[PDB]
């Protein structure tokens, strides 16, 4: 049976996600509009830039993130951002559609639209297989949110200094996750292990994105099309 | 360094 | 009577302008859409970024610009870009409207819309008075294009090294301009002097833009909204 | 320095 301290963590993680995930998708009209081989790069870069802001808002509300150094916060965000976007995107991914349903018809993102932004199938087929694998797990929102926080709070990320502190935060998150599953998730005896496997999936999707981002950012007529926040978060700087 | 990030972190 | 060498310069300046000014304004739908106190900054920054690209294309076709050093080209573009945008914008400015008619109704830019992008009336009233002063001059397109090239090719710009070379290019442009006016512009005995006065107007509009841009770029939640090309061209770097 | 500018200038 879950303690009150563990209960508050869940509450604040859920409240943090609800503040930073807009289910109405009404900001998407602000982006440079989509065009349907680089036709989608302006739109999708505005999209990822918006998502990065939501992830920074999310992270700032994880218990104990605010209290890390600014350097540790930046390092954790620069290596995890792309993984939390892929993870948080599961709530609009559709098994029937194989697409991300983000509101109106202009923001239904098929696999065709998403191959038009500089990245290749070596990134996009695994990412799609990840989405259906993760959808099929049918996570409670509490579990989904716990996983985002565990993913962000990984100490085995390049640049982190206070390893032991970040590791203690993540450990207490994992305890809550395993306990929640055992007690509140029927038939979830294997689910903790699968979720941790999906975190490994995420590491691999990260490397392939970083490798391909490198090729975009070395072409100044492409990186020109990104946003300042993307250039800063995905930069090597 | 990381001007925007430092800002968004308050 | 104008020589053939001077005639070719006019021809190539006119051809350069026609290649880089799209009278249909059909790229404007690509920009982040307008919103009608910073509501217009995303749209207007995409606008100015697009214009900067047209000015680089224009400059690359001025006789002798291509043959300057990359450093001299960059220095001339970083100090003159904002002035050539203001100058080239005269072709869509309207005395009746006091607005820039750029195609459809979403791209009619009144004085209200243009005060919604971080800049104040200290910049916007002079700029509007400049536009009606310049419209009232009724320049032939040859004169308008010659002035853009003379403005770009000024050697009294911070960063230029080959002063004497840039000055010789500009001098030969001025000769063509005074000769054209004398021979092809009826009643233009005063027009050369007015145009040079408008170049002085431009220097003043430049300082005030630079001063106010400084304030935008020191607020990371505003400079975040600019484009990479704007940050690079208007940067102090 | 001026990565985009150097590119657009060819
Ligand atoms: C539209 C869809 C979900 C949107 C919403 O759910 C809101 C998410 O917070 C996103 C998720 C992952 C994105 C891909 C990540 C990997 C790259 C990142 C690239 C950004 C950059 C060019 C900077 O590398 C752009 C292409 C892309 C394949 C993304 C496309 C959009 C997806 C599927
Ligand atoms: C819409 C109008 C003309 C567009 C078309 O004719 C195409 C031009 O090539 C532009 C001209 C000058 C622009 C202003 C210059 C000074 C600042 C620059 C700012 C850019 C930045 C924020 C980076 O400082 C944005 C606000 C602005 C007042 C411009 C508004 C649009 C005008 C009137």
């Amino acid at each position: 049976m879950l303690s009150d301290e563990q209960m508050q963590i869940i509450n604040s993680l859920v409240e943090a996600h609800h503040k930073t995930y807009d289910d109405s998708y009404s900001d998407f009209v602000r982006f440079r509009p989509p065009v349907r081989r680089l036709s989608m790069l302006p739109h999708l870069a505005d999209l990822v830039s918006y998502s990065i802001q939501k992830v920074i808002g999310f992270a700032k509300m994880i218990p104990g993130f605010r209290d890390l150094t600014a350097e540790d916060q930046i390092a954790l965000l620069k290596s995890s951002a792309i993984e939390i976007i892929m993870l948080r995107s599961n709530q609009s991914f559709s098994l029937e559609d194989m697409s991300w349903s983000c509101g109106g018809p202009d923001f239904k993102y098929c696999i065709n639209d998403v191959t038009k932004a500089g990245h290749t199938l070596e990134l996009l087929e695994p990412l799609v297989k990840f989405q259906v694998g993760l959808k099929k797990l049918k996570l409670h929102e509490e579990e989904h949110v716990l996983l985002m926080a565990i993913c962000l709070l990984s100490p085995d990320r390049p640049g982190v200094q206070d390893h032991v502190r970040i590791e203690a935060l993540q450990d207490r998150l994992c305890d809550v996750l395993q306990a929640y599953i055992r007690i509140q998730h029927p038939g979830g005896r294997l689910l903790y292990a699968k979720m941790i496997q999906k975190l490994a999936d995420l590491r691999s999707l990260n490397e392939e994105h970083s490798k391909q981002y490198r090729s975009l950012s070395f072409q100044p007529e492409h990186s020109m099309q990104l946003t300042p926040l993307v250039l800063e978060v995905f930069g090597s700087e | 360094r990381h001007k925007i990030l430092h800002r968004l972190l308050q």
